[PDB]
């Protein structure tokens, strides 16, 4: 929930995860998130919804999405001897959905 | 939609759907009140039964004094009284509620390199107060105009509400209803005389889900709470009871988490971590309009009286593990901030899911 | 002259006659002005001229009279003020102000707070309760000014009202500030014959345990006058009683032309502050006579210390010598103030570390619900600006002021903080200087003030193995810094050793406290939970006044009278055990939980003080020294 | 009200793109989604504003383009289409 | 008419004027009457402000009572209506004002020509009057009668320069005190101290004293009382008061010849004909006493004006007597109720429960207590052993504690270079060894002591801070806790639990005595004097004798080198030595008071007067005691090179070492209020720094 | 408000009203009641205006008096 700088007027934005509901989310460099949009995509795979308790709005989001993601392995090429989750930075239970 | 809005609806009965983002304060607007002169002290009564308008006083107190014109005493003792020489006499004038609220565009349908798009809306006496802002509604109202003081002649549209209907109600235990039928009663009480209530309840419990039927009936015990007890020393036992389920991935932990998030009366479904923009524990931060203290929102408050389904519990932050600890052993949250402190009630059961370090569980 | 409100002002003169209370009220106030006016005479306070009124006794007297002054306090207030006003000017002849009306009682659907508040309840007598967040700066209102003529040697003055200031509308006749007499001649302001009243403006928001967990909060404006200023400060929970009124025109006028509406605030007559757990009001008990007259005949049993802590939460089983210590700790010692400014630490400070489970933080809780000042925090959900102090930025003056933290609020009060070992050391050099010196220092940007932090300090930590083990080294058990170590007075160890006879007994202990029942309550009905809000003025389950252990409403009157009264001063006695036993713990071979500093010495000193405060003895004897010294022996070995 | 700014492809390398704001009439609101690439025919006019511009010190006025028409440079079947 | 109605008041402005005038001439305390004196002294142009003290009007109404004759309460009078006594007490100091002795020269103010040339024109204006009006001849006809009716109409019909106009001197209210007040049974309310929270509504316009603290003073400005124009057309000067913070200029002439005439001139404002204030807008804050519990300290405005600015300073813990006054609401249009005014005080007097050292002078007075100081006898341990007597021992640190307070030598070079006087003390040590009550002791004793805590204090708390001043409408550099003790004792508890940006601060002030601040905000250097008394623990907490005092100290050398003394503190358990400690603490606790009765301790107010002469003096040395120094150094030196194998080693003896021990014995030297350095302070220099950390550690 | 304040005076007028009612139907002199006849008169348009005597009012206090 954000307030326009000029327009002193809160918008509600559900991301890109909302956004894209009964759609398609497409997610580039998906290993260099931050903590918030780890939290996010989990969520959005765990339950297909987003939870906002924000400036007095407390509300859930449908988001029914289908994501598509692209990601590199970790030191920029990929280790056959290792598995799937060391290559990547992502914990397993995301790697799971 | 709220963005299929023409000018062919001006002054129109409408009926639309969207999000409510903010509700105002209270304002008093005057229904009946009496007014007297300045000093010619005629009296007079001005009653108002449209509250329709916005930015505008489209009643208002006479410009004049109305005793000459009437004329209505024979002696009529130039002399003028002035511009608005009115004045309210407010301890016997009569005023209602009125509320602005915001509607927005629902955010699952809106183009995505655009900002939501949103209305004012107006509501008075019994409409007010009937919603809360994050509340899905649909609204029949006048789509109506006003001018603010970008186009020679642009006026800004606004909704006059005449109804609001909550398309879903969200649970907390100020929406709890206590009251209860003599029908659902006496069925519930048909109920408790099955001597296998105990298996009916835990076969209905996640039906779609196989096996883990001690766990099954371990979320029949956690959904009923226990028996609180309050001591004259004033030490507080609590009855809620906590459970956690540790394992190996794909066990249908997390469907018992979401089956406990849908049956019960009120639950709130977060991770370690909490959601995307909502917390766990508790948050107090300022008051986004007068920078004062207030309570923003967290899964264990949110759901007080109920249940906090806590899935990837091993992985969370270090302040909501000592809040999570106080919230499961006390039932309660203290809160000390340079402005605020306070001890806010958390009495909800825990039911929390988590899997070992090196993926599966290891029996060595 | 109206005749309606000459037969409300009769009314009300025939329910003051009824009630004598009021009467002999009055009447006590006007002999403590007049002596005081007396003492300043022949060689000090003055007392406000207002009334508490009971809302009961008027329902009682007249359901007429009292409705009325609930649903149009505009027409019922003025004429029994100006009754109040006729009898104390009646009795007040022998020996000017106008009397003043309080209200207290039962409201009914008038009890409501800044949510609940809305327009029907305009031009009513309500009562709301809930948070103090913002005042105002207390401003004089000038009333009367008086000004001197030098041509002609005269003064004149001239009197000025305001809507706030009346409860009926009037004719507003605005009379500006006179700078001639009406012949001309100048005018000079004579500041001093002027008459000023101080005025003040708080906002009221519902409190945040009775507002709605993700709403934002409604608030109310709250006009304070003359004695009601300064009755509250920021963070306080209150209910103040007042007329809802409405001001002005709504925009209805030509020159406004808007919708803020009619602007609305309660024109306050009464400010009760209220005691809620962990907030900065404390608790008060009104102590009748029959109350220390219980007091003292305990004060002269010989069981005392062993009767008062078996008391505090006897649903505990064992833990004998950590209640002595919290009793001890809720006494608090004396304080000492030397002649060239130098502190001494007065108040005790308990540190608890062991296994869990083992009612370190339902001992924490309890003493935040026994204690008039207790506040509750955690290790990481509070930070260094969470205890201490913070600076912020107020809307009018654009100056910095300051916002004080825990320990600051907590000031002659009780700290419960839990998860002690979690805090980081920023907050905990923070602690090194609050527990010691007992003060604060901000040195911000611009800021550089010194604030009273003098508090009791309660701490409950684990081991960092997550279980104390006897064969290891205690201080690495621990692993808590010197420092820390020595700032509280008593450290306990609390180990979860289990022996079968223990097991048995707290098992039946345990099982037997849940076997309790509220009296007036059904078998199988559940206990409602009703916050307890008090109002603050100026295992046996059968414990009824006194007859083995006291209850805990007694028992906090007990340490509230042995907190004012006595002031036990240390003896030669008490002197030679406390020296003898702090020169063998500083010489002792033993390993200890706590090291030895010379704070043991001043902890013997305050503990000694303590037991003395539990017998009322104006002083410190021999048999408060040893029990002070092996109290400290137990939380050493 | 839409602010239409020139395509990056046809504006001079050193320079900025120029914009301009069109205001689209009853028939024409919405046609236009923000990030599409539009031919706009319409009446170019000055903007009428009070005391002009004090920030220039000269009788600047701004300028708009008042739309007469709007052509833009679906997943709609047909009964055919679902045939085929 | 009925819109002004009248009052009676008991006060008479006409008995209490005769009474004021009748006070200033035959007041002669027990050359003449004193403030008959003064006012010589003002008319020389020698004396620019007058005081007048409540005490002296109380001993006038004493002898005046003890004379039988009938006098006015005017003490009384004046404490409740102040505002309107300045102006009397004006009039009359301007109805009985002496000729001046001396001959104004071209060395004398702007001011006191242009209130001379006022003077003269005010007389040559009243002689051609009455000249003319004496040419004119209108009856033909009582000398005496005649010449009182002629001044009586030409001092009616002229237009002249109001005494406002051509006062020279500013004119305050000292309270009486509450020792004087005690004599006569006279209660002042005025002298009572009070604190912010207790000046409510109805103290307005009376006389009242504030105790409290400074935290901020205005930069002094220009506040412009009336306004001087000049008009081209008719020669007229026009002069408009203004009493508000804001004024509407004159633009068309008012005076007598342009009302008449149909052309008015042109106004043209003339600041140097124009009367200015010296103006400065204080903020008051209550001590920590006044703070009820669980509060936060309130603040109070003073306006300070005339001679009183630069007397207050921040930091300053002050009795500001002065008249509560009310100003023009500030604040939101819709908050307001009804006449709500803002409050402010009016700065009359100034008290300083601290004197500064700079402001010691060789008063009468101070003369013969300093005498009686010395010819006590032994004053070094006497001073140093009544620091902090409530804590047992330590009579080593408590020396060095008082060398600290005294300081050394500053040191300037031709060629520019300083060279620091003021010492640096480190005590660290075990727990529990009463550090923090040493450094609070000596930090409340002088004068600009500044405590500050280790993480409390941050680096913008410690540095500076570009801060808007509004009053003055300026952004401004505001101080922190260095800044706050300039010239004074900066105290830092927790030394070793501060981050490094700090530890860079002091580093930079521990030597070079200034700050360079090089930021976005600003590009400054200022000076931090401060001389720094730090306490520190060990790094375990506890000192161990395993590691080596370099490794259990976790301090760089180079910060290390910059603490003159450094104190070892150890807490070691024995059975005699404790019980002497747990006596004295329980005779402490019980009587309130110090164990030994066969000394008496200085008073800290003594202990600063003394100090105060001791910083005074400038002592320089000889020949043989640098020679004795620098024999000193190069022993030190060299046990130094020998101990740093071992373990004893406590750092390398560096020229700062050499440095310290000058700054030690002359401010040794200071303390017996002497010129040179001898031997024996050169050798209690030595042995202060060699039982400083050797000897406890070798024990 | 107070701009019209109240005022006590010793005449009521339901008491009043309802003596006159009770005059009007019970003032015998000496067909039955006075006024009860004349009212028929007035309602048979016989009659056109209705005397009301005080002496008659004085004679009905009288008898309530006695
Ligand atoms: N016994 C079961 N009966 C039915 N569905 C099951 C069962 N076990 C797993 N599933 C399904 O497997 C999928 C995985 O969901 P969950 O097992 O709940 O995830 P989870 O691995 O337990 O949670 P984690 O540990 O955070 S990844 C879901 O679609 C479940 O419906
Ligand atoms: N020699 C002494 N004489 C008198 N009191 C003492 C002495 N040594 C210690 N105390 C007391 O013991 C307590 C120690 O408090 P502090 O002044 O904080 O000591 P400390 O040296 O600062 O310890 P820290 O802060 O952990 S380094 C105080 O109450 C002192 O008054
Ligand atoms: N000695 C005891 N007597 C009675 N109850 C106890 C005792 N020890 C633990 N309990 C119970 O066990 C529960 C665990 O909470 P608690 O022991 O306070 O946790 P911790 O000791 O880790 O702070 C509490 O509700 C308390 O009532
Ligand atoms: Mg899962
Ligand atoms: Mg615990
Ligand atoms: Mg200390
Ligand atoms: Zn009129
Ligand atoms: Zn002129």
């Amino acid at each position: 929930v954000r307030k326009d700088p000029i327009t002193k007027e809160w918008t509600l934005e559900g991301g890109a995860l909302v956004l894209a509901d009964k759609g398609v989310c497409l997610i580039d460099e998906f290993d260099k998130m931050n903590d918030q949009d780890r939290t996010s995509i989990h969520e959005a795979m765990e339950q297909q919804s987003i939870s906002i308790s924000k400036a007095g709005i407390v509300t859930t989001l449908q988001a029914r999405c289908s994501i598509i993601a692209a990601a590199n392995p970790n030191g920029g090429r990929y280790n056959s001897t290792l598995p799937l989750a060391q290559n990547v930075s992502l914990t397993e239970p995301i790697l799971s959905r | 939609p709220l963005r299929d809005l023409d000018s062919e609806h001006v002054s129109k009965i409408v009926r639309l759907s969207g999000i409510i983002i903010s509700t105002s304060v209270l304002s008093s607007r005057a229904t009946y009140l009496s007014i007297m002169c300045r000093n010619c002290r005629h009296t007079t009564s001005i009653t108002i039964n449209n509250f329709n308008s916005i930015t505008g006083n489209t009643v208002s107190l006479p410009r004049s004094c109305l005793s000459t014109i009437e004329s209505e005493s024979s002696m009529a003792n130039k002399k003028n009284c002035g511009p608005d020489p009115y004045i309210i006499i407010h301890e016997s004038s009569k005023f209602i509620d009125q509320q602005f609220l915001k509607l927005q565009e629902i955010p699952e349908l809106v183009p995505v390199g655009e900002m939501p798009r949103n209305l004012t809306m107006t509501c008075d006496r019994y409409l007010t107060n009937k919603v809360i802002p994050g509340t899905r509604v649909t609204i029949v109202g006048i789509y109506s105009i006003y001018n603010s003081k970008s186009g020679v002649a642009i006026r800004t549209p606004y909704i006059k509400i005449l109804g609001i209907q909550s398309d879903v109600e969200t649970s907390s235990i100020w929406n709890s209803v206590t009251m209860f039928t003599e029908e659902e009663e006496e069925e519930f009480l048909q109920l408790s005389r099955n001597p296998k209530l105990y298996e009916i309840l835990t076969n209905s419990i996640a039906p779609s889900i196989f096996g883990n039927e001690d766990i099954k009936k371990a979320i029949v015990c956690l959904l009923m709470g226990g028996s609180k007890k309050i001591l004259p020393d004033g030490m507080r036992l609590r009855g809620d009871i906590n459970v956690l389920l540790l394992g190996d991935p794909g066990t249908a932990k997390s469907q018992l988490l979401k089956f406990v998030e849908k049956v019960s009366p009120i639950a709130v479904y977060t991770s370690g971590k909490g959601s995307s923009a909502a917390g766990l524990t508790a948050s107090v931060q300022r008051d986004p309009m007068t920078r004062e203290f207030y309570l923003e929102g967290g899964a264990m408050v949110l759901a007080d009286g109920g249940v906090v389904c806590i899935d990837e519990f091993d992985k969370m932050r270090d302040e909501d593990r000592v809040a999570i600890h106080e919230a499961m052993e006390q039932q309660t949250i203290s809160i000390a901030k340079a402005g605020i402190t306070t001890v806010l009630n958390s009495r909800t059961s825990v039911l929390a899911a988590a899997n070992p370090i090196y993926g599966r569980y290891d029996d060595l | 002259p109206d005749a309606v409100f000459g037969d409300r002002v009769r009314r009300f003169q025939e329910f003051l006659d009824t009630f004598t209370s009021y009467r002999d009220s009055v009447r006590s106030i006007q002999v403590y002005n007049s002596n005081n006016a007396a003492n300043y005479n022949d060689d000090l306070n003055i007392l406000p001229h207002r009334i508490i009124i009971s809302l009961d006794d008027l329902r009682e007297f007249d359901r007429s009279f009292w409705s009325g002054i609930l649903v149009e306090p505009a027409y019922f207030i003025p004429p029994a003020e100006k009754a109040l006003t006729d009898l104390a000017d009646s009795m007040d002849d022998v020996p000017r102000h106008p009397w003043k009306l309080s209200f207290k009682g039962s409201f009914g659907a008038h009890a409501l707070s800044p949510r609940t508040l809305t327009a029907q309840h305009l031009n009513k007598l309500v009562s709301v309760e809930g948070i103090v967040t913002k005042t105002s700066l207390v401003r004089p209102k000038l009333i009367r000014s008086v000004h001197y003529a030098a041509k002609t040697g005269r003064f004149h003055y001239r009197d000025y009202t305001d809507a706030t200031t009346t409860l009926t509308t009037r004719i507003p006749t605005p009379a500006i500030y006179p700078t001639e007499d009406t012949e001309g001649n100048k005018l000079t302001t004579e500041y001093g014959y002027s008459t000023f009243i101080d005025h003040q403006r708080i906002t009221v928001q519902e409190m945040p345990e009775m507002a709605p967990a993700g709403q934002l909060p409604r608030s109310i404006d709250v006009i304070l006058d003359d004695d009601l200023v300064d009755k509250t400060k920021p963070g306080d929970r209150v209910n103040v009683v007042g007329v809802f009124k409405s001001l002005g025109a709504g925009g209805m006028n030509q020159s406004n032309s808007t919708l803020i509406g009619f602007k609305t605030l309660i024109l306050g007559n009464t400010v009760y502050p209220l005691h809620a757990r962990s907030t900065g009001v404390a608790a008060r008990q009104m102590l009748t006579d029959f109350d220390i007259r219980n007091i003292n005949k305990l004060s002269k049993k010989k069981d005392i210390f062993d009767i008062l802590s078996q008391s505090l939460a006897p649903s505990i089983y064992g833990h004998d010598h950590i209640k002595k210590a919290i009793l001890l700790m809720l006494m608090g010692g004396v304080e000492k103030n030397l002649e060239n400014g130098s502190h001494l630490r007065g108040d005790i400070n308990i540190l608890m570390v062991g296994d869990p489970s083992t009612a370190k933080s339902q001992l924490l809780r309890f003493v935040l619900n026994t204690a008039s000042l207790a506040i509750a925090t955690t290790g990481r959900g509070s930070s260094g600006v969470g205890l201490t102090a913070a600076v912020t930025t107020d809307r009018e003056t654009g100056e910095r002021r300051l916002e004080a933290g825990a320990m600051v609020l907590a000031d002659r009060g009780v700290v419960c903080i839990d998860e002690f070992d979690k805090m980081t050391d920023v907050d905990r050099v923070a602690i090194h200087e609050v527990m010691e010196q007992q003060t604060v220092t901000i040195a911000k940007a611009g800021i550089h003030t010194t604030l009273n932090a003098r508090c009791s300090v309660i701490a409950a930590a684990n081991p960092v193995f997550g279980q104390y083990d006897v064969n290891r080294d205690p201080h690495q058990n621990i692993a808590l810094p010197d420092s820390l170590l020595s700032r509280f007075d008593l450290l306990f160890v609390v180990t979860d050793d289990i022996n079968e006879i223990r097991d048995r007994s707290i098992s039946e202990h345990v099982l037997r406290t849940h076997r309790y029942l509220p009296p007036g309550y059904l078998e199988g009905e559940p206990v409602r939970e009703r916050l307890n809000l008090s109002l603050a003025v100026g295992g046996n389950y059968n414990g009824t006044e006194i007859p083995k252990l006291v209850t805990i409403p007694f028992l906090r009157k007990y340490v509230q009278y042995a907190k004012e009264r006595v002031i036990p001063q240390l003896t030669q006695e008490a002197i030679n055990v406390i020296v003898k036993n702090y020169t063998d713990l500083r010489n002792d071979d033993n390993t200890k939980k706590s090291p030895i500093t010379a704070r043991t010495l001043e902890t013997l000193i305050r503990l000694a003080t303590a037991h003395a405060k539990v017998r009322l003895s104006k002083t410190v004897n021999k048999v408060d020294a040893k029990v002070a010294a092996n109290l400290l022996r137990f939380a050493l070995l | 009200r839409v602010t239409l700014q020139e395509a990056p492809g046809t504006v001079p390398p050193g320079r900025l793109p120029r914009h301009r704001e069109v205001i689209l009439l009853a028939d024409l609101v919405d046609v236009s989604k923000p990030g599409e690439e539009v031919e706009v025919t319409g009446i170019y006019k000055n903007n009428y504003d009070g005391n002009l511009n004090a920030k220039n010190g000269f009788p600047v006025f701004a300028t708009i383009i008042e739309a007469n028409s709007i052509k833009r440079r679906v997943f709609s079947w047909t009964e055919e289409e679902e045939r085929e | 008419s009925a819109a002004l109605p009248s009052i009676q008041l008991p006060v008479d402005y006409n008995n209490l004027f005769n009474e004021i005038t009748d006070f200033l001439v035959t007041f002669k305390q027990d050359k003449g009457p004193k403030y008959m004196a003064m006012l010589q002294k003002v008319a020389n142009r020698e004396l620019n402000s007058v005081i007048i003290d409540l005490d002296d009007i109380l001993q006038y109404q004493n002898e005046k009572f003890l004379q039988g004759t009938q006098a006015d309460d005017l003490v009384s009078a004046i404490q409740q209506n102040a505002n309107h006594f300045t102006e009397l007490f004006c009039r009359a100091i301007d109805n009985n004002m002496p000729l001046p002795t001396k001959e104004i020269d071209y060395k004398d103010d702007v001011l006191d020509v242009i209130l001379n040339q006022r003077r003269l024109r005010n007389e040559r204006m009243l002689s051609d009057r009455t000249n003319e009006i004496r040419s004119e001849n209108l009856m033909d006809t009582p000398p005496s009668s005649m010449n009182d009716a002629l001044r009586e109409v030409v001092e009616d019909e002229t237009e002249l320069f109001p005494p406002n106009l051509t006062r020279r001197y500013f004119l305050y209210f000292k309270p009486l005190s509450q020792n004087c007040a005690r004599r006569y049974r006279k209660k002042a309310i005025s002298s009572k101290p009070l604190s912010v929270r207790q000046i409510k509504g109805d103290f307005l316009g009376q006389l009242i004293t504030v105790r409290g603290i400074i935290t901020r003073v205005s930069d002094v400005k220009p506040a412009v009382e009336v306004i001087a124009y000049t008009c081209d057309q008719c020669g007229y000067e026009v002069f408009q008061e203004v009493n508000s913070r804001t004024f509407t200029p004159l633009s068309e002439c008012t005076s007598e010849e342009c009302s008449q005439n149909q052309t008015k001139g042109q106004l043209f404002m003339s600041t140097r004909a124009s009367k200015f204030s010296a103006f400065q807008e204080c903020k008051i804050q209550e001590l920590s006493q006044q703070v009820p519990v669980g509060h936060i300290p309130r603040s109070l405005n003073i306006h300070v004006n005339g001679t009183l600015v630069r007397s207050l300073s921040p930091g300053d813990i002050v009795d500001v007597t002065g008249i509560f006054l009310p100003a023009p609401y500030t604040g939101f249009k819709a908050l307001k109720a009804g006449l709500l005014t803002e409050t402010y005080l009016e700065a009359q007097f100034v008290r300083q429960h601290k004197k500064k050292f700079a402001s010691f002078s060789l008063t009468s007075d101070v003369e013969e207590r300093v005498m009686e100081l010395i010819t006590s006898g032994d004053v070094y341990n006497r001073l140093a052993k009544s620091i902090a007597p409530e804590i047992y021992g330590n009579l080593d640190v408590k020396k060095a504690l008082l060398l600290l307070l005294v300081g050394g030598v500053d040191k300037r070079v031709g060629d520019g270079m300083k060279i620091r006087g003021d010492i640096n003390v480190c005590l660290m040590g075990d727990p529990g060894v009463a550090k923090s009550q040493l450094l609070k002791a000596i930090c409340k004793i002088s004068p600009r002591g500044v405590y500050t805590t280790g993480k409390g204090s941050s680096g913008v708390g410690l540095t500076a801070a570009v801060m808007k001043d509004p009053v003055t409408d300026e952004m401004i550099l505001e101080g922190g806790a260095l800044v706050l003790a300039d010239n004074g004792i900066c105290c830092i508890d927790e030394f070793d639990k501060m981050d490094e940006s700090d530890r860079t601060a002091i580093h930079e002030v521990m030597e070079q005595q200034t700050i360079s601040i090089s930021k976005a905000g600003i590009n400054t250097t200022l000076n931090a004097r401060t001389s720094i008394l730090a306490a520190a623990n060990p790094l375990y907490g506890r000192y161990n004798p395993r590691l080596s005092p370099l490794d259990n100290i976790n301090l760089p050398a180079a910060l290390l080198s910059r603490f003159d003394i450094l104190f070892l503190m150890l807490d070691i358990p024995s059975r005699d030595d404790d019980e002497k400690l747990a006596e004295h603490v329980t005779y402490v606790h019980m009587h309130n008071k110090q164990p030994d009765l066969d000394f008496t301790p200085v008073e800290p107010s003594k202990m600063r007067e003394y100090i105060a002469y001791a910083k005074t003096k400038r002592p320089v040395m000889s020949e043989a005691v640098n020679d004795y120094v620098v024999q000193a150094y190069i022993r030190l030196r060299q046990d130094s090179k020998r101990e740093m194998d071992s373990k004893f080693s406590f750092g390398q003896a560096t020229p700062r070492t050499l440095l310290g021990i000058i700054r030690l014995s002359q401010a040794l030297a200071k303390l017996r209020l002497a010129d040179m350095v001898d031997i024996d302070d050169v050798e209690e220099a030595l042995r202060l720094v060699r039982v400083s950390k050797e000897s406890l550690y070798q024990e």
